[PDB]
Parts: C-alpha cells; sequence; structure tokens
C-alpha cells in the first residue's frame, strides 16, 4: 500500500493426489478427481508431498 | 513431561597419535527422527524403498 504496510490476501493451496493417472481430464487442461484417484490432500508449498 | 531416553555412545576405533589437533572421523547414532514420505522408487534388486 501507500504506507509501507504489508498485508496478506491468502496463499494458493496445492492438491496432491496420492495416486495420479486416475484423474479424468475435462475441458481445457483441468482434471476432475474421481474414484481410484484419492482425495485432493491440500497442503502448503513448503515441503512434504508438494 | 516426555519420557527420559537412555542411549550408549562408543569410542571404539579412536586413535590418539598426535594427528595435528583434535579431529573427528565419523559419528552416527540409531535415533532417527520421524519424517514425512517424500517419494518412492524401485531398485534393480526388486525391493521397494520409501524415502
Amino acid at each position: 500500500y501507500s504506507n509501507e504496510q504489508e498485508q496478506v490476501l491468502g496463499q494458493i493451496v496445492l492438491a496432491n493426489f496420492a495416486n495420479n493417472e486416475g484423474l479424468a481430464s475435462q475441458g481445457d487442461n483441468v482434471w476432475a478427481a474421481t474414484q481410484a484417484s484419492g482425495v485432493a490432500l491440500l497442503g502448503t508449498a513448503g515441503s512434504g508431498n508438494f | 513431561g516426555a519420557t527420559a531416553a537412555t542411549f550408549s555412545l562408543s569410542f571404539l576405533n579412536s586413535m590418539q597419535q598426535n594427528t595435528g589437533a583434535n579431529n573427528i572421523v565419523a559419528t552416527n547414532q540409531n535415533g532417527y527422527k520421524p519424517g514425512d514420505l517424500v517419494s518412492y522408487q524401485i531398485n534393480n534388486d526388486g525391493t521397494v524403498v520409501g524415502n
């Protein structure tokens, strides 16, 4: 801002499936989760499964 | 309020023969901390290893 102040509007989460290649491709370059693909498993971008 | 831990440290294979100054060659223990599953791979020997 105009007063040397820092604010956060959020962070983008990462959804890493435990089992890829099971996501149904839909539309343009997006995937819809389905059976035999696992949950999104949301988490940060620091380390771990991301 | 954790549990007190007892371990053993070995000085075996340590030679004091005026090799300059105090020096350390190797040091290890068997108290690995818990970790998070990064990736998995298949080796040529048929075993599955989790990193």
